[PDB]
């Protein structure tokens, strides 16, 4: 297990590790999270008690380094920074740990949510498209704009998520448009999987990532990414069994872990109508649409 | 965005514009089978692409063998239509290129927009305007080469006649819009008044009669009647 050592928290906050969250109030004697699982990503994010605007945080992988925070009162923000001393940092854990200053990251061993969550969610990968190559941690709020919001203004603070267009030359082969934007399977197969993602596995990772990217920071171009992911796996008449079979496991979390009051802004009802009820793939997604009707009955 | 009675005149500016109506592309009849079942059997169709400014008609013919083994005929027509416009543009020098095109119907917008990626500058927009482009096959001379035709073909026309001469192309497409909004809502009576009066012929490099200015005005206020009448015919008024 793994710890995220705080220096102090000098501002009232609401602290979120993963899908748990707790509050902070200012001044009060916290020095971090303890018993975090190793083997997994990680996301560490904050909301003001002030200013609920800005909802900003952390992705990390304990394995890549001994991380901590430090309230900086210049920049106004919890900020994430990489101890290089190892025998400094087991020292100061291990004194924290002592005077039980730590909050326990709280998982139930039934519990398999974050696993589902992060399954081909990977930091490496993750580093590339929040580029900032100096830390070993990835920085995200809720205003940062992606690739594709700035082409329709800061590239350095932009979300370099693939872009996906379905009336772009990318998409469409000279010759075959009405095939190719009624049966997105040349996008989705050559374009995509065999050309630049390389393989299921990293569609999926940036899928998962947009998806919670949206969630815990409301990043609205995280949203439009997640979806137009699924769109285009939906709109395919030709999609891999065991892509279908993963991707239902996949939007099944993703859907229960969802706030119930949050469904109005983070989902979009013409992605989802279509992709469970006119697409190509419509009766492929039998768990995602069980608990989308008996959840969300309004959207659809 | 959408074209309406606000932005009217820009249809008339010298940037080049096309409409695009695809009403007549896929055409049928509906008949019984021996069986008693219904089917339907494919006549030749036609898009119909118009420059409002200059009154030239791009008139591609649209041959029944075009749907032989296919599927969904309804929804390949709006894509056949979008590749023939495609092709068209791209046949054309490009200081002829339009600057927009202009579609009837918003079904044709994205099968359009996707047959133009290769021409990002040109704007492809819908219409709140209800035009009578459908009307377009009650054009005796028209109907006569799309029923003839044994083969794809493209034929061109000045659906202006020489009306250009005389008077400005907001005035001939009002016309123009007259005649074709008449004869789609009661064609007999329209086709009576356009050739009632022996003595004014159709040249043979023409569509519509050789009317004087006095004439044209007869019948245009005549094509109005019509048009308040049947709309009392229908709704009783
Ligand atoms: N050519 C490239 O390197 C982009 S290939 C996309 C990719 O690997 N996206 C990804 C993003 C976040 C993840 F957590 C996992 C994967």
């Amino acid at each position: 297990m793994n710890t995220v050592p705080f220096t102090s928290a000098p501002i009232e906050v609401t602290i979120g590790i993963d899908q748990y969250s707790f509050n902070v109030k200012e001044n009060q004697p916290f020095h971090g999270i303890k018993d975090i699982p190793i083997g997994h990503v990680h996301v560490i994010h904050f909301q003001h008690a002030d200013n609920s605007s800005m909802r900003y945080g952390y992705w990390f992988d304990c394995r890549m380094g001994n991380f901590y925070i430090q309230y900086d009162p210049k920049d106004g923000l919890y900020k994430m920074m990489e101890e290089r001393d190892g025998a400094k940092f087991e020292n100061i854990v291990h004194n924290f740990k002592e005077r039980q200053m730590m909050v326990s990251y709280p998982k139930i061993d039934e519990d398999d949510t974050w696993y589902n969550l992060t399954e081909f969610v990977q930091m490496d990968k993750i580093r590339k498209i929040v580029r900032k190559d100096e830390n070993q941690f990835s920085y995200v709020d809720s205003s940062m704009t992606t690739v594709q919001e700035n082409e329709l203004s800061d590239p350095a603070h932009s979300l370099n998520y693939t872009v996906i267009n379905f009336k772009s030359r990318e998409a469409i082969r000279p010759g075959h448009e009405m095939e190719d934007f009624l049966d997105k399977s040349y996008y989705l197969n050559t374009v995509m999987l065999q050309g630049i993602f390389k393989n299921s596995s990293n569609y999926f990772g940036e899928l998962q990532f947009a998806f919670l990217n949206a969630m815990f920071f409301g990043n609205y171009g995280s949203s439009l990414q997640w979806h137009a992911m699924i769109e285009l796996i939906c709109s395919s008449a030709t999609v891999p069994k065991h892509m279908l079979d993963k991707l239902d496991e996949i939007l099944y979390y993703q859907i229960k872990t969802l706030p119930e009051q949050y469904s109005d802004i983070l989902l979009n009802e013409r992605v989802w109508n279509i992709c469970l009820y006119s697409s190509f793939q419509k009766n492929s997604l039998h768990n995602t649409e069980k608990i989308m009707e008996n959840k969300y009955p309004e959207l659809l | 965005g959408a074209m309406n009675s606000s932005n009217y005149a820009e249809l008339f500016n010298n940037d080049i514009k096309l409409f695009v109506d695809d009403t007549n592309v896929y055409r049928v009849t509906v008949h019984k089978t021996f069986e008693g079942n219904v089917a339907t059997k494919a006549i030749n169709g036609c898009i119909f692409t118009l420059n409002p400014k200059t009154g030239h008609l791009f008139l591609k013919i649209i041959h029944t063998s075009v749907w032989a083994g296919q599927k969904r005929l309804s929804q390949l027509a709006k894509w056949k239509t979008a590749e023939e416009v495609s092709a068209l543009v791209r046949s054309l020098p490009k200081e002829e290129q339009p600057k927009q095109i202009i579609v009837t119907r918003k079904a044709m917008l994205d099968p359009l927009e996707v047959h133009m990626l290769d021409f990002p500058n040109i704007a492809i927009r819908p219409t709140e305007l209800r035009l009578p482009f459908s009307a377009a096959m009650s054009i005796d001379k028209l109907s006569d080469v799309v029923m003839k035709a044994t083969e794809p073909q493209m034929v061109l026309f000045n659906i202006y006649d020489d009306w250009l001469d005389r008077i400005s192309s907001y005035t001939a497409f009002s016309r123009l819009t007259l005649l074709l909004r008449a004869l789609k809502t009661n064609e007999e009576s329209a086709k009576m008044i356009l050739l009632s009066d022996p003595t004014i012929t159709i040249k043979s490099y023409h569509l519509w009669p050789s009317f004087t200015d006095e004439q044209w005005i007869t019948i245009e206020s005549q094509m109005r009647d019509l048009i308040l009448t049947e709309y009392g015919r229908k709704y009783n008024v």
